[PDB]
């Protein structure tokens, strides 16, 4: 049913039934975004690591992610519970004299 | 090396080949190429030829061949006498049908001497009738030659069979006067040598007629020529050429003139005795 | 002294199939693989032959005119003087008398007394609808055969006819053509 | 993922600190329950007289 | 299956089955990037060395690397566990007077 879990054509090895698409709407795949949500930061080490788990698998009906800067629809994997596109931003200044 | 060691090694290789051809047998007793997904009659008849060749030397189970032939007779035999395969220019369809029919006739005739059956004889009669009826027009040299060989494996003195043989001899290509080389070309006014198959089939047909004078030029042709070679499938033509050379050597051995003639009277003594030799 | 293709690889071992490959490396435009055929089907080795450009189909006692049913064995173009060739009867017939043709010194033949008497009649090739009873290869004189058009509509005319060695004469174009 | 599943399947059960220390450096000490994509910048300078 | 391990055509010597591609998406090979991740630095010597091991081999389904400056997809070999594209940057200044 167009659900890539194991490999490119591993799960799609043999299909006797028709290739029924899971979703008809055009939803662009998550390109370079938080799709790689796994991070293995070392408290004694340095910056976070890569993903220790698979983050491409999805379970059932597509969950729409109708948000972002431009007009485009991304996918949210079944492993990622939530993702927001809030463009928060802050900065501080300070100075003193002795 | 000693001939006995080579013969034992060849027997071991023949046993390995028998195990291999047994591995290609499906549960439905048919013969397939790739894992048994689809059934093919061409490879089935090829394996039947191989098993008929094996029959003469060591052993082959008859029950596994009788039902294998009955499967083809029941399924792949058309009521008209034609034969087809399941695994996959209007006259090209009829040409391919006659090709498959001749191939199946060759296979069933090779496998018939070990499993004589009335139903197999009926199938052979129907297929021979089909080939004799539908080979009237000149369609292709290769198809004509394979049909002539499939009919020569059976009855060799049929009127339509002799007409087909005469047509094939008229369609033959020669070089020199007297002809030193004799061969057959499929394409008219034409890995590139495709006529070797029809030349080998016509050689086998002529060897079935026991004509040394007509076979000698084809032997000269297949000995050395522009093949280089130069054949298909392989070994659809390689084994045919090997069998042709084998039949040529066998027929040469047949003409030894070692006959010992002793003519005598029925109720009285012998009159004379002839000792015939080559000299 | 002032990308480019690299050197080709060695020819791989000839596989069980024709497919033999050779690969070039761009280390550019061209091909990276070349797949050719190999079987070594030519086992015999006699010598390098010389070939012509193109040929044609067709350029002592000559080939005689055989009697009825023909069937001359060991057919050749020219027979030597004094050589005798035996003639046989075509199926279904049988050789009666003296069946031999000896080459005379001149171009004529002896033409000995010989004839062909029918011993068995053959199965008719009229149409594929039969399935003729009885269904055999040959039938001896005195046996009757019956043909029908299965399974419904049938053809009128002689249904049962036997072969007495009298040169069966059934129609060949409109033999039965059983209509509804 | 298949690699992490294979690593957990081919894993001892008698407190092998040696292999566990390697696995720890290989796949981190603890993963992220929630992250924050983006980027930060900062500049500091100090003066003393 | 398009998995180069031994040589250019060494592993691809003979292919009886169809050349099934391992991945359908267009993923550009790692050009001049951390692909050469092996380094043999000498603590008593000088700057790191080249790679002491093969870094082109890959095991199974392609692992996407949808990140970077531009919109391009790189490959991560099965030998490299993780690779990040963080463009960190820092600098310091100091001065004093006696």
């Amino acid at each position: 049913n167009g659900d890539n879990d194991c490999g490119d054509f591993s799960d799609e090895d043999d299909c006797e039934s028709e290739p029924r698409p899971p979703c008809r709407d055009r939803v662009v795949e998550e390109s370079e975004l938080a799709r790689t949500a796994g991070y293995g930061i070392n408290i004694l080490g340095m910056d976070p690591l890569s993903t220790p788990f698979d983050n491409e698998f999805y379970n059932g009906l597509c969950n729409r992610d109708r948000d972002g800067n431009t007009l485009t629809y991304y996918r949210r994997p079944w492993n990622v519970a939530s993702l927001i596109y809030e463009t928060k931003g802050e900065k501080n200044f300070r100075t003193e004299h002795y | 090396s000693d001939p006995l060691i080579e013969k034992q090694k060849l027997k071991k290789k023949l046993k390995e080949g028998m195990l291999s051809i047994m591995s290609y047998r499906n549960a439905d007793y048919s013969y397939s190429v790739w894992k048994g997904g689809s059934a093919s009659t061409w490879l089935t008849a090829f394996a039947l030829r191989v098993l008929g060749q094996v029959n003469k030397y060591v052993e082959q189970n008859q029950n596994s061949i009788c039902n294998s032939l009955l499967w083809l007779v029941e399924n792949y035999q058309l009521d008209n006498g034609s034969f087809k395969e399941n695994s996959q220019l209007p006259v090209e369809a009829r040409e391919n049908s006659l090709y498959l029919t001749a191939f199946t006739v060759i296979g069933i005739r090779k496998a018939f001497d070990i499993c004589p059956l009335v139903k197999i004889d009926t199938a052979l009669i129907k297929a021979d009738n089909f080939l004799l009826e539908n080979t009237l027009p000149a369609q292709s040299t290769f198809t004509l030659a394979i049909s002539a060989y499939a009919l020569s494996l059976g009855d060799k003195t049929h009127p339509q069979f002799r007409s087909i043989v005469s047509a094939l001899k008229r369609e033959a290509l020669v070089k020199g006067n007297p002809p030193i080389y004799r061969f057959w070309k499929d394409n008219l006014q034409h890995g590139t040598a495709r006529m070797v198959e029809t030349t080998a089939y016509a050689l086998l047909t002529s060897l079935n007629l026991k004509d040394i004078n007509y076979v000698n030029p084809v032997i000269k042709w297949l000995s050395e020529e522009q093949r280089y070679g130069g054949g298909f499938y392989s070994t659809q033509d390689t084994i045919n050429a090997i069998e042709g050379l084998t039949e040529y050597s066998l027929l040469v051995k047949q003409l030894r003139l070692s006959m010992d003639i002793d003519v005598s009277y029925k109720h009285k003594g012998a009159l004379h005795n002839y000792k015939m030799t080559d000299k | 002294n002032c990308g480019q293709w690299g050197c080709w690889s060695s020819w791989s071992t000839c596989d069980a199939t024709y497919k033999r490959s050779r690969t070039r490396e761009c280390n550019c435009e061209g091909e990276k693989r070349q797949e050719e055929d190999c079987t070594f089907s030519i086992m015999e080795n006699n010598g390098q032959p010389c070939i012509n450009d193109d040929e044609e189909m067709k350029e002592g006692c000559p080939q005689p005119v055989p009697p009825e049913n023909g069937f001359i064995r060991n057919e050749k173009q020219l027979y030597l003087v004094g050589e005798d060739v035996e003639i046989s009867c075509l199926t279904g017939f049988e050789t009666v008398g003296y069946q031999y043709f000896r080459c005379l010194p001149d171009g004529t033949w002896r033409q000995g007394d010989v004839e062909c008497q029918r011993t068995e009649c053959i199965k008719p090739v009229v149409q594929e609808v039969l399935t003729i009873t009885p269904f055999q290869r040959l039938y001896r004189i005195g046996e009757s055969i019956e043909l029908t058009c299965p399974k419904g509509f049938v053809v009128a005319g002689p249904s049962r006819y036997t072969c007495q060695g009298n040169s069966w004469t059934p129609p060949i174009s409109n033999s039965l053509t059983c209509e509804k | 993922t298949t690699t992490f599943v294979d690593d957990i399947k081919a894993l001892p059960t008698t407190y092998e600190k040696g292999e566990y220390f390697a696995f720890l450096e290989t796949y981190g000490t603890h993963y992220s329950s929630s992250g924050s994509l983006g980027g930060l910048y900062e500049l500091i300078y100090v003066l003393d007289k």
